[PDB]
């Protein structure tokens, strides 16, 4: 939680890559194969859309898991020595 | 963007034949196609010219058009925050 990741679409020759934030492919996120996502949080989906010779083929939808917030660790309260 | 044809060839009409057998004509020597309608053809053009007895001249030699798509992108990044 609080750091950035990478996607990753497979390979596939002469074809064109889209990644979408939402499903229904509404906005456009990307053009790369793969992009980075910046400061992810909580898990959050994205949507990938591959093109070939201008088809699209069906949306194909990742899951990025945020992995949860660690606790603090646990000292003891204000302790007191003498020399 | 607009298409643009013209001939220095004189006459009382000129006519414009399409790629597809679409046919045309103009008053002048010049043509313009606008990108909505049905003469935004790629390929080989040709032309013949009316004279004020009626007769048409034997057909130009084609020229070629070309229409190009526009590409994508290729949406940058940077290099994260820069000290």
């Amino acid at each position: 939680t609080g750091t950035d990741a990478s996607l990753s679409a497979g390979t596939v020759s002469g074809a064109s890559y889209a990644w979408y934030t939402d499903a229904g492919t509404s906005n456009q996120f990307s053009t790369l194969q793969n992009p980075t996502v910046n400061n992810l949080t909580n898990d959050s989906t994205f949507y990938l859309l591959v093109t070939v010779n201008g088809c699209p083929s069906a949306l194909d939808s990742t899951t990025v898991v945020v992995y949860p917030l660690t606790p603090s660790p646990s000292l003891p309260a204000d302790f007191a020595v003498c020399e | 963007a607009d298409l643009v044809m013209s001939t220095s060839a004189v006459g009382n009409s000129y006519i414009w034949r399409a790629p597809n057998g679409a046919d045309t004509t103009t008053a002048s020597s010049t043509l313009t196609i606008v990108p909505t309608s049905s003469l935004y053809q790629s390929g080989n053009w040709t032309l013949s010219v009316v004279n004020a007895a009626g007769c048409v001249s034997p057909a130009s030699i084609a020229s070629a058009v070309e229409i190009n798509s526009i590409p994508s992108t290729a949406s940058a990044g940077n290099n994260g925050p820069v000290c």
